[PDB]
DNA sequence: GGATGTATATATCTGACACGTGCCTGGAGACTAGGGAGTAATCCCCTTGGCGGTTAAAACGCGGGGGACAGCGCGTACGTGCGTTTAAGCGGTTGCTAGAGCTGTCTACGACCAATTGAGCGGCCTCGGCACCGGGATTCTCC
DNA sequence: GGAGAATCCCGGTGCCGAGGCCGCTCAATTGGTCGTAGACAGCTCTAGCAACCGCTTAAACGCACGTACGCGCTGTCCCCCGCGTTTTAACCGCCAAGGGGATTACTCCCTAGTCTCCAGGCACGTGTCAGATATATACATCC
């Protein structure tokens, strides 16, 4: 038959056979389940859309047309949940909240 | 003509707004190789690394003073003095 | 052959903002933070099967761990979207 | 060849400028010495991972990534550099 | 009659407390509290005793911690007395509020 | 289906408070201070508490174990020794 | 059938180190000195800890350890309470320790 | 049915116990906090060199990777002497 | 009201961003075999709930003193501006060195099987440690 | 300075239940063998790191003057502590019931491993504008 993707299956952007491939290469478990893959690339293309509207709003805000570093860091630090999610981490050229 | 002593302290707002490096880069590039060469001689280093360096040393410095700004305001005061560094790093959990 | 996520987070960016680009340096910042996000979650996931005793890793354990790992509402809605997902992808 | 005096080449008004991005009005005097020992003590805790993992993999470069690994081993952890 | 001076008996006790490990807090109020706070995330839970005794042992551990950070506050500010104000920098600085 | 439990952070009475910071090294309290501390510790007991019920409903368990209460403090960085592990 | 321990010269179990470092999900391999080296690593931790927690027990007139002597033992010492800075022993207490300020004058 | 059997460390601490105190005594919850101790210290070590040995590119973990770990992991004279009892262990090991 | 830093608009314009090509490595499809996992049944232990006593702790109220807080004065140290000096940054050059990729070899590790001994559980005892008491000594507050 | 007094510590007394010693069993460790792939050594080679140099100019440095803030002292008053009395609920010791978690045995289905085949993502090469820097300016902030 005609080879379809994982991702295209679950109708996902992030790729289920790299995310599976990654799982089995890292030592986690001796066995990886069918669908923790498509999980997990769910929960990652979630979670890179949310950074990314949040950052494009802090583009437009600034009459610009491209995220940079400095856009990143608003939509994080503007936000509880993401700020609270990464509390620890550093973005470089990122500056502060004036 | 001299503005108030404060006003000119615009340059929060200056640099609050800004996001690039606040020290300069040869200076801090000998610092580090002479701190790094006290662990092993003859080292390298790609210039990655040390804009690596520079970015969480300042990153930590700015955070730092944060919190030393909110002692100094914790005891009534305006001016940040070493006791305020060193309530801060005393109860993060560094010294 | 440096393997990244560049193109589906463009993708995802394309899917959000259709009229926005973005930077190198914001670009591997965005690998970076998906690079962290996997590392942590699989991390967990690996010592919930510990504890329990168990081989396999999975999608429950993925479950448990976003449930873990994600503050308040972030976790719903991951939660939601990896149900769906996985819905979606048996049914077919 | 050795080195010397470079942590005075952390300059008084680069501390100035880093202390107003954080906010602060008001300096003491005796900032600037109190400011230049914790960066040295910063500086000495992540530079000996960083060269203990340099050693580990038989090289001789100090690269950017001995640098991010130290960083997150002590709970810093550093997004941009990592590739 | 005899009255001790207003901080003879705070050291005492002070020595007192610092001398010994038993819990401070009472137990049965304290399991009380533990099952109303989950009895929210999931109904007809229940508990191992040694988890309830865990339970006390972190959180009291964590409020000594906590008003150690507290009292080095409240000298700061050139103060003997505590205040909500001294907990709350202290909660700040550390990272959680 | 039991009772419904309701004001029980009360029972963490104003003496215990005082003991603790006793031993804390306090030698002085505002009468303010009660209140903020019941607050504390209901938001602490509530993190912990979320993560242990956490475990304890992916083992498909009914009960709640010190095993559960040990990770549940481990992944928030306060190991805690001497209850199994 | 000589056990490992006693060619290393060690009490604690190297074969049990190397069965929970298969088991443990750490690598696909594990050399052969890996669970050799990292049993002589927990034996020398154990005894330095055990050592202060015997002599602190003997200031105290007792010949038991019990989890007060163990949290004197890694408080008082610099290098121990740095390794187990975020770690609560149970029924342990803490150091006497009053502020300068508090005292009368 | 039969009752599970459960390992600890409690006979090797024990052993080294009357190594260094011989006289001196241990309590029950004394060996449980000393058990979580070796639990905690084991887990640390081993994650460390999992993740060195990933960061290189290596299926093994030697006893460079341990040492390695501890140099990462303890402070001070600790990790000399760690290294030094390690060091001589193995050499032991393998003189055999 | 005049000074002065601040955001706004326009012109330049380039280096980074977005798009089009070959291919080869990694993902998908199909088949096979075995062990991990789920189901059902059994059982006992440990969790919940209740009662009763008893007594130690908590709650409450009053008096008083000492510590927090506000106000005032003063002197010092920090900021601001200006003129001078220095060294960082940039654009080049050169050299060479170490990290990366490729090839071949071989030793060390996994897998399997048999033998056996160390370690965990169930008993069996006995003394370190604790509650209680008495005496002496110690800090503590008033004269 | 003494002196009376709550308060703490040492010695001595029973007294117990938890720590220390021992036997039996079985599962985990050890020894031996074989296969094979990961790791190591040697070679090449090229990118990138170190070093030098020259010039520009912006940033650092040093000095002086003024003033705003930190600090110390004083007085007030309120609110925390100490103590005595009363009231309440924690704790300890029972008992009774049952549910749920652990164990055992069996089935079966899902995942690893193998191989084949193709297509998608990644370097390489190419064309274009978003955003930075300049020049001028009205404006909002400040004294």
């Amino acid at each position: 038959a005609k080879a379809k993707t994982r991702s295209s299956r679950a109708g996902l952007q992030f790729p289920v056979g790299r995310v599976h491939r990654l799982l089995r290469k890292g030592n986690y478990a001796e066995r990886v389940g069918a669908g923790a893959p498509v999980y997990l690339a769910a929960v990652l293309e979630y979670l890179t859309a949310e950074i990314l509207e949040l950052a494009g709003n802090a583009a437009r805000d600034n009459k610009k047309t491209r995220i940079i570093p400095r856009h990143l860091q608003l939509a994080v630090r503007n936000d509880e949940e993401l700020n609270k999610l990464l509390g620890r981490v550093t973005i470089a050229q990122g500056g502060v909240l004036p | 003509h001299r503005y108030r002593p404060g006003t000119v302290a615009r340059e929060i707002r200056r640099y609050q707004k800004s996001t690039e490096l606040l020290i300069r880069k040869l200076p801090f590039q000998r610092l580090v190789r002479e701190i790094a060469q006290d662990f092993k001689t003859d080292l390298r280093f790609q210039s990655s690394a040390v804009m690596a360096l520079q970015e969480a040393s300042e990153a930590y410095l700015v955070a730092l003073f944060e919190d030393t700004n909110l002692a100094a305001i914790h005891a009534k005061r305006v001016t940040i003095m070493p006791k305020d560094i060193q309530l801060a790093r005393r109860i993060r959990g560094e010294r | 052959r440096k393997e990244s996520y560049a193109i589906y987070v463009y993708k995802v960016l394309k899917q959000v903002h259709p009229d926005t680009g973005i930077s190198c340096k914001a670009m591997s910042i965005m690998n970076s933070f998906v690079n962290d996000v996997f590392e942590r979650i699989a991390g967990e996931a690996s010592r919930l099967a510990h504890y329990n005793k168990r081989s396999t890793i999975t999608s429950r354990e993925i479950q448990t761990a976003v449930r873990l790992l994600l503050p308040g509402e972030l976790a719903k809605h991951a939660v939601s979207e990896g149900t769906k997902a996985v819905t979606k992808y048996t049914s077919a | 060849k050795v080195l010397r005096d470079n942590i005075q080449g952390i300059t008084k008004p680069a501390i100035r400028r880093l202390a107003r991005r954080g906010g602060v009005k008001r300096i003491s005097g005796l900032i600037y010495e109190e400011t230049r020992g914790v960066l040295k003590v910063f500086l000495e805790n992540v530079i000996r991972d960083a060269v203990t993992y340099t050693e580990h993999a038989k090289r001789k470069t100090v690269t950017a990534m001995d640098v991010v690994y130290a960083l997150k081993r002590q709970g810093r952890t550093l997004y941009g550099f990592g590739g």
